[PDB]
């Protein structure tokens, strides 16, 4: 359906 | 079994203490629903605190606050599991696992309401 936000980036 | 508020919390307690990296996709999908349902048991005011705690515990930078808060906000207002389904479709398994485990471990320790009047009153009732 929609557009999910990006997954959290670990750094 | 009936999905009462108590059962929901006990289920969260249980899965919070599991290593979910090897579980089957069907159970991982159900855990996403658990996180979504559980998110909706927090007042809207507590979502920023949920986000801030998620970042702090996971060691994420402030630049990750926007997408993390967005996940919590959009789960909180989700209708018919639309956003929840989008997360499942569009995120990789490792991201889902890490977000789910992070949430389950913070959710049981954060207050679900923010008003001092609510919190102070309810504390007088706790055994």
């Amino acid at each position: 359906p929609t557009v999910a936000p990006p997954a959290p980036v670990y750094r | 079994p009936k999905i009462t508020l108590l059962t929901l919390i006990k289920t969260a307690e249980h899965w919070a203490r599991q290593d979910i990296r090897t579980i089957e996709d069907s159970k991982l999908r159900a855990l996403l629903t658990l996180c979504a349902v559980m998110t909706r048991k927090f007042s809207k005011s507590q979502l920023s605190l949920l986000c801030e705690t998620h970042l702090r515990r996971e060691g994420l930078g402030q630049d990750q606050a926007e997408p993390v808060l967005e996940v919590y906000q959009r789960l909180h207002s989700d209708k018919g599991g639309s956003f929840e389904a989008a997360l499942w479709q569009q995120w990789d398994r490792q991201s889902l696992i890490m977000f789910i485990t992070a949430f389950l471990n913070i959710a049981l320790q954060l207050p679900c309401e923010s008003s001092a009047v609510v919190v102070s009153g309810l504390r007088t009732l706790v055994p």
